[PDB]
């Protein structure tokens, strides 16, 4: 469960990072040293991802059935494969991060390979 | 000897750098093993090098070698601090190197009596007959306290442009805040006396008339570092530094205070003064403490106001 | 006998280098064999050499003998401990080599007189009468305690750079912080007492004169070992030490203290201590300790503040 | 399987050595002695590749067809053969790191054999 | 009879060399076969050989019986157990070598009253009529636990430098961390009882008032193996050893524990112990147990604590 | 109880949210330094709440039973499960802010985890 | 005892606004950035409190035994459980307010809060 | 195929010995008895060979052809005959000395044999 509350984490920076296309926010999630560093992007990330919803421009599907989250970005769409975290894995993910700030760096790692995949695929389609 | 604990705050700092990655220059940082109520942890916290601190001390007497009248080295003359370590060194600066183990100490003073630097902190040469010279100055890390449970320092990055008519510019800087501490040890007994063994040789003489200029010379450098003139990245992230606790002790055996990690370091380190005389059979130990923070000091102790107080009390 | 376990937290530490690859100067490393909820497990741990710590104290005791006015060797005056190993040390100092196996017992003798080096931390002669003094005091390697299922300590390599205004520069040094223990263990019941079997030569007489004042400077040598006064690289790489616990034992008997890997390591010592000596036929068995972390301790036991009183309790 | 998610891990390496033109990363992890570290270089090398794909001076491949990585670094053209680790490479990968830390040094003994037999060969034809 | 079984665990060991090469000392490792999925690997694993043990017990012994009062041969005071070998080590002593056959048993009476080494240790005496005595004491090589399919045992090289001021200095020494274990035999009952037949020759009753004092200084001098006092170079590679699993059965007729090779082993033993006394008809059979690494025991033993209490409980 | 009452409050938050259609509230809870700024949002969310009773498109309801809350907002039906804040919940959150700002960013993190949910549900239903 | 003066403050004003049906004075006091504003809101508040007593629609209680006030108004039936401020506890909230005017913004938070909670129970009974 | 990546080992072995004037990891791999310090030795050698390349002081050449590697220690110039290994042929040893530690002291005898024949010859 606490691989899933990380990922889950992992596909939300990853979201965040291809609609806003600033690594800025993964670059400060895997850098923490503190729980103030880590909530902090949390909030941002999940500010960006409102935005994105408010507009239409992320929404949850699902693709062939796997759940996964729609993302355009400046005429690119990207698919996310996966679930966004719950309320509930935000709590259990900062109990994690008050522990070992460890889950931090393992989730921005996942989600930096999550963002370049899908990068990768999206400039060879081109 | 002279030892001495030194506690610092400062906000929005970068004086050290390291390798950066992209558009991002980064903070030194290190591993740190921490106590708490639950154990024992490890923890990333930024830290400084001290060897930019030996630096700044060693371009301080620099200056006040050259207003003084002292000898200062042709290369040593620039901020540029390779001593005599490569033979293009002693070719610019005009030294024969040594011949065999017995000249090795000529060679020394032929080195001593030309730069005042490479006596106080020390050099090296590597060859047929290689030469040492410890430093007389010993310096550490700065590392913030590790106090309590949680760590009183942080770290974050900040975003910068570059102006521009026509956009065909962008940059991070890390910057951090937390309260240091750091000592420091310098020996002035040995200042200006050789250390490589064997018989005498002609110019020891002038060591010992200059021997007491260049104890004060030395003495009069640790003000800088003592005042927070060191660092790099002064021109446009200038710091904000504050003294808070300071605590210098003068013996004439071998002493080490307290870190300054603990509220209570005073105290602990005047009783084991006092303590260290009377079982080490000694004949002279003084404590000075400059304290702005109200914490517990002792009793029989001298207070200061400033540093200028106390680097003239050291002097005298 | 005097037996004793310390454990120590050091931070951002290089006191032992091994050898280099490249431009990097590397940390010593071991393997350590730990047990965790699952198992057994293999680790490569950062550790620090016994030698060091004998070089420190040996130079300590050289320190305090030459101002107590005890006689020095001629060699062991410069800090370099080769003792009576080769034929060339026994030339500079001036001692014959011994004949046949009956004339051990007089050069022992002879090399007893001179130096209290190798009166204390014993030597050897290699030839055709070899002579052979086992050290009176015991070190161990320097290992991190081995608690729990995650070691506490960390190793990482830093970056430097040397200034230069004609580049034509760069090293790296590994840093290291850890929680470390050791123990140690000093007989002082055969100080000045000579090893090999013989009959009676003249000048024993001296040594049992020389003896007390022999036996006061190895107890008070153990204070640069419990100081934190060992180790290389301290011009640039100043350590931050700070004694944590500390367990020490005089028995009449042989004993080992328990190794300061758990928690409750000075309850189990005294018990075991107090059960040896009704085993044993002893009369004799005293503990101090020193606690700083508030773990558990026992019942009826000295409880001391800092290690300048334990050492004149131990002289006393 | 662990065979061929240390040999992804390699690429990614070599990748980042070859692009880069800095062994430091690779030194870095074939010394690692903690999960720290290791998890230090796998963002750290990530992060060096995703700016040579955003600068398209790394690109996925195909050569005679096998997988393969074009690299373009100060004006060196380098073709790394294989694919680049997955996320649930660089988890699974983690995962065994958390077991023995030798995995590391197997991955950057491979990594460093790559980038050598590809600059010896560039070097050659020069 | 007593038997023992016992499980160690060491860290950043030497004590067992061999032959050196170049300017290496090596350590002293056997060959292992493991089973694995694919087939057969042979694997080089550390040990100890079993007569340091042997040593280490010797001296132990003398070193009690010394301060009892118990007699001790003239080269065994020594610490040099070369025994009642040949002529030149009878003319020392002062005892007249045996006669013949008929008079053996009366020469063994007397070597067995004037060395209590010999006794216990036994000795050997070639010649025209040689006489035998077999160890009392039975040690086995200390191997590792081959337990799964992951051997804990590590072998690696240092480097050690000495420093000299005219260079013109560099040696390697093999350390290594397992989990060892292994197992002893003594008979108690048969101490102070000669071994050749014949009839009583005068002498054998003060033999049979020493018995039951030699029988307590041949218990108690295993503490000593049992406490960890053997091997060598522990000047500056002193050990840290520890205690994990131990089983001591205590019988009226042969038998031996399970080798400590398995995880579950004290179970077996003591399942074998009634089987053996069921069919041996046995009266005594008690089994005392210390476990400290969690593994299962059983039913119908008493369970200690440290190792000293076995002593007692061994003795009474 | 401290992480009920903190529930609470990111309940309270996210029902002020949901029928404001305003994050503004919340930003500015998440983002609080001081105890003022925590306890002016603690009164502005409180009273665009009591709007919604008044008009009856705010109303606790139980849904399977969890409580709940049903907001009408613009033609939109939102159900947010869970309690509001009590008055002795308001009190002893304030006590918790005076001690540390911290709860406040974890009662703001919580609340648009909430309502983010809601919002991405009610949009896909559509 | 100030927690203990603030709360029966709270109840005094709830009372108020659940008798009166309107929110103003509660708004006025916890918006008050002056003694006056707060004084004002006092007199007002148990002037409105006064002409609830003199009508027997405000009376004190015990409610299953704890202090209440029962308040009916346009024909629903309300109960604060409480006190009601003393002379003493009026003069020492206003000492208070001449420190620092937060204890006012405390005790409309409070204030609101009973009267929202109240709101919501009669709403849903029927 | 297994003489031949051992053979190919010992040739890096050589060309490293011969590179860095030092014995010192053909030592420590001849008295290799885990995989530890045999991989250890593997990657300093081959990162003393990195150095060697990039300084272009060592390069692959042919001579007569045969493949062979020139290494210049200053003006010493050595000439190993042979490849040097291949990734797969690492990872094909390293196998090797997970089932053997042996095939580390055949290479490491191998290589001080091709080292001392060619300072023999120098």
């Amino acid at each position: 469960e606490k691989e899933n509350i990380i990922g889950r984490i992992a596909n939300l920076l990853a979201v965040g990072f291809l609609y806003s296309e600033s690594p800025t926010l993964v670059d400060r999630f895997a850098n923490a040293l503190s729980k103030e560093a880590v909530t902090k992007v949390l909030y941002d990330v999940q500010r960006i991802v409102q935005m994105g919803i408010d507009r239409s421009e992320i929404a949850t599907t699902t693709i062939t059935d796997y759940p996964a989250v729609n993302v355009n970005s400046s005429g690119a769409k990207y698919t996310v494969v996966g679930y966004l975290p719950t309320s509930q894995d935000i709590e259990d993910f900062l109990r994690m991060i008050e522990e070992d700030v460890y889950y931090a760096r393992k989730a921005g790692a996942l989600a930096m390979s999550i963002a370049n995949r899908i990068k990768l695929g999206s400039k060879q389609s081109k | 000897m002279i030892s001495g604990s030194v506690r610092f705050l400062v906000n929005l700092e970068s004086l050290n750098g390291v390798e950066s990655i992209g558009n991002l220059t980064k903070h030194r940082t290190a591993p740190v093993v921490l106590k708490t109520s639950t154990g024992y942890l490890v923890r990333y916290v930024p830290v400084i090098s001290g060897e930019a601190l030996a630096h700044a001390y060693q371009a301080s007497l620099v200056d006040i070698a050259k207003k003084e009248g002292l000898p200062v080295g042709s290369l040593s003359s620039q901020y540029e601090f390779i001593k005599f370590s490569t033979d293009e060194a002693l070719k610019i600066e005009g030294i024969k190197e040594p011949k065999d183990y017995n000249d090795a100490r000529r060679f020394e003073v032929e080195v001593m009596l030309k730069d005042v630097i490479a006596d106080v902190g020390g050099f090296m040469y590597a060859g047929g007959a290689p030469v040492r010279r410890t430093s007389r100055i010993k310096l550490g890390y700065m590392i913030p306290a590790l106090r309590g449970d949680e760590i009183p320092a942080q770290l974050e990055a900040q975003f910068h442009v570059r102006f521009s008519n026509k956009p065909v510019a962008i940059f991070n800087v890390e910057v951090s805040s937390a309260l240091y501490t750091f000592s420091f040890e310098l020996d002035e007994d040995l200042i200006a006396v050789p250390s490589t063994f064997g018989e005498k040789v002609k110019g020891e003489e002038e060591l010992e008339r200059q021997k007491a200029k260049r104890v004060k010379s030395a003495i009069k450098a640790l003000y800088s570092l003592l005042s927070g003139n060191f660092g790099g990245k002064r021109s446009r992230f200038l710091p904000s530094m504050k003294l808070m606790s300071l605590v210098v002790t003068k013996t004439d055996f071998p002493f080490m205070p307290e870190p300054a990690h603990d509220d209570d370091y005073i105290k602990t380190t005047i009783m084991r003064l006092g303590k260290a005389k009377g079982v080490l059979n000694g004949n002279l130990a003084k404590a000075y403490v400059i304290n702005n923070e109200g914490i517990e000091v002792g009793e029989g102790v001298t207070v200061l106001s400033t540093v200028e107080d106390l680097v003239v009390k050291l002097e005298e």
